[PDB]
C-alpha cells in the first residue's frame, strides 16, 4: 500500500505563478520502474557535424551504477529501421579528467555516420539508438534506448540556424489543458494538437511554461 | 574639394563638412575598371593625398570621401588605409560597390528607401532599417545622396526624418541637392532664362537632370 499525501501549495507555489487555472493532485503518470543493481544511470547523445552535413559523429557517454567489473561493456547502436548503421562497443573508465583521474563508472562511444538523414521539422528523420549494458561475453544485463534526430543548433552572425539555415519560427505557446480533465493530458489530445498545428503551417511550440 | 574659402566660413560659421576626392569614373563599363586597375592608382593617391594635405586642419572637415561613383576597386582599399593611417581624427566613407564595403567606415548608401528594399544584383539599395541589423553590420548609416529634389519633389521626406529620429543608428543624410545647375541663356532682346542640358548645341546631353 501507497499513501501520498499532496499539498496544493508550498514554498514551491512562489515559483509557479503562471497565468493559468490553479490547480493540485497527482495529474502525471505513476509508474514502477524494475532496474538491475548493475544499471545504466544515465546516458547523453550528442550529434557533431562537418562543415556540409555530409559526416556526423555521434557520441554517446554512458553512466553505471554497482559494482564496476572488468568484464563489463557498454554497446551503442544506431539504427534506420530494421538496419543497423553503426555499432561502438567498449569497457568503463572514461578519459582523464584531472589530478585525480577520471570518471571510472563512465564511458563515451563514438559512431561515425556517413550522410546522415538530417532531423528538422520539415522532415523529422529519426535513428534509433539502442543502449546495450552487458559482459564481454555478450550477456545482457539491460538496454535503454532513445530516438535520435541528426541535427545542429547554432547562432552564428546573429543568426539561429538548424543544419546551416536560418530558421523561420512559426511557433505557437501552448499550455497543456483539457477542458474536462483540467491539466492531464492524454495522447490522443496531444496528437489533435500537433497535427491541427502542423495542418496550419505552424513548425514550433514553445512548452509555456513549464 | 572646394574653392578654399569654403572651408574657412565652414569652420567660422559652423556646418560639419565632407571633404570628398575628386574622383568620378561613373561612365566606366564595369565602374570600378579603373579603380581596380594599378596603373591609375598613382593618379587616384593624388587626388585623395593631396586634399588630405591641404584641407587636415579644418575643424569643419569631420569626414573624408574617397570620391563618387568609381565603383569599388582595390585602389579604394589602399587609399582608404593610407587615410586611416595618417589622419586618425576622421573616419572615412565611400558609397562605390554597394555602399557598405571594405572601403568606409559608415554606411553611406544613396537613393536607399526608408521601408522599401531595392534588391538590385551585386549593389543592393537596402530598406535603411533593414540594412542596419544585417548579419554582423555595427556601422552606422548616413545616406551620401537621398530625397532627390529634382523639380517639384521632396515627397516622403517626413519618412526619412521618422526613421532618422526612431533609429540610433540612422544618422541622417546628405539630400541631392543644394541648387539646379541652370544657366544664363539670353533672347534677342537681352532677356534672361534658365537654360539646361542641350540648349548650348551640346549633344548628348541629359537635359534637365542637371537641375
Ligand atoms: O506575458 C504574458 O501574456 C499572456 C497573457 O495572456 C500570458 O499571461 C503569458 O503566460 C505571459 O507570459
Ligand atoms: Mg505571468
Ligand atoms: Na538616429
Ligand atoms: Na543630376
Amino acid at each position: 500500500r501507497l499513501a501520498v499525501m499532496v499539498l496544493r501549495w508550498s514554498d514551491g507555489s512562489y515559483l509557479e505563478d503562471q497565468d493559468m487555472w490553479r490547480m493540485s493532485g497527482i495529474f502525471r503518470d505513476v509508474s514502477l520502474l524494475h532496474k538491475p543493481t548493475t544499471q545504466i544511470s544515465d546516458f547523453h547523445v550528442a550529434t557533431r557535424f562537418n562543415d556540409d552535413f555530409s559526416r556526423a559523429v555521434l557520441e554517446a557517454e554512458v553512466q553505471m551504477c554497482g559494482e564496476l567489473r572488468d568484464y563489463l561493456r557498454v554497446t551503442v547502436s544506431l539504427w534506420q529501421g530494421e538496419t543497423q548503421v553503426a555499432s561502438g562497443t567498449a569497457p568503463f573508465g572514461g578519459e582523464i579528467i584531472d589530478e585525480r583521474g577520471g570518471y571510472a563508472d563512465r564511458v563515451t562511444l563514438r559512431l561515425n555516420v556517413e550522410n546522415p538523414k538530417l532531423w528538422s521539422a520539415e522532415i523529422p528523420n529519426l535513428y534509433r539508438a539502442v543502449v546495450e549494458l552487458h559482459t564481454a561475453d555478450g550477456t545482457l544485463i539491460e538496454a535503454e534506448a532513445c530516438d535520435v534526430g541528426f541535427r545542429e543548433v547554432r547562432i552564428e552572425n546573429g543568426l539561429l540556424l538548424l543544419n546551416g539555415k536560418p530558421l523561420l519560427i512559426r511557433g505557437v505557446n501552448r499550455h497543456e489543458h483539457h477542458p474536462l480533465h483540467g491539466q492531464v493530458m492524454d495522447e490522443q489530445t496531444m496528437v489533435q494538437d500537433i497535427l491541427l498545428m502542423k495542418q496550419n503551417n505552424f513548425n514550433a511550440v514553445r512548452c509555456s511554461h513549464y | 574639394p572646394n574653392h578654399p574659402l569654403w572651408y574657412t566660413l565652414c569652420d567660422r560659421y559652423g556646418l560639419y563638412v565632407v571633404d570628398e576626392a575628386n574622383i568620378e569614373t561613373h561612365g566606366m563599363v564595369p565602374m570600378n575598371r579603373l579603380t581596380d586597375d594599378p596603373r591609375w592608382l598613382p593618379a587616384m593617391s593624388e587626388r585623395v593625398t593631396r586634399m588630405v594635405q591641404r584641407d587636415r586642419n579644418h575643424p569643419s572637415v569631420i569626414i573624408w570621401s574617397l570620391g563618387n561613383e568609381s565603383g569599388h576597386g582595390a585602389n579604394h582599399d589602399a587609399l582608404y588605409r593610407w587615410i586611416k593611417s595618417v589622419d586618425p581624427s576622421r573616419p572615412v566613407q565611400y558609397e562605390g560597390g554597394g555602399a557598405d564595403t571594405t572601403a568606409t567606415d559608415i554606411i553611406c548608401p544613396m537613393y536607399a528607401r526608408v521601408d522599401e528594399d531595392q534588391p538590385f544584383p551585386a549593389v543592393p539599395k537596402w530598406s535603411i532599417k533593414k540594412w542596419l541589423s544585417l548579419p554582423g553590420e555595427t556601422r552606422p548609416l548616413i545616406l551620401c545622396e537621398y530625397a532627390h529634389a529634382m523639380g517639384n519633389s521632396l515627397g516622403g521626406f517626413a519618412k526619412y526624418w521618422q526613421a532618422f529620429r526612431q533609429y540610433p543608428r540612422l544618422q541622417g543624410g546628405f539630400v541631392w541637392d543644394w541648387v539646379d545647375q541652370s544657366l544664363i541663356k539670353y533672347d534677342e532682346n537681352g532677356n534672361p532664362w534658365s537654360a539646361y542640358g542641350g540648349d548650348f548645341g551640346d549633344t548628348p546631353n541629359d537635359r534637365q537632370f542637371c537641375m
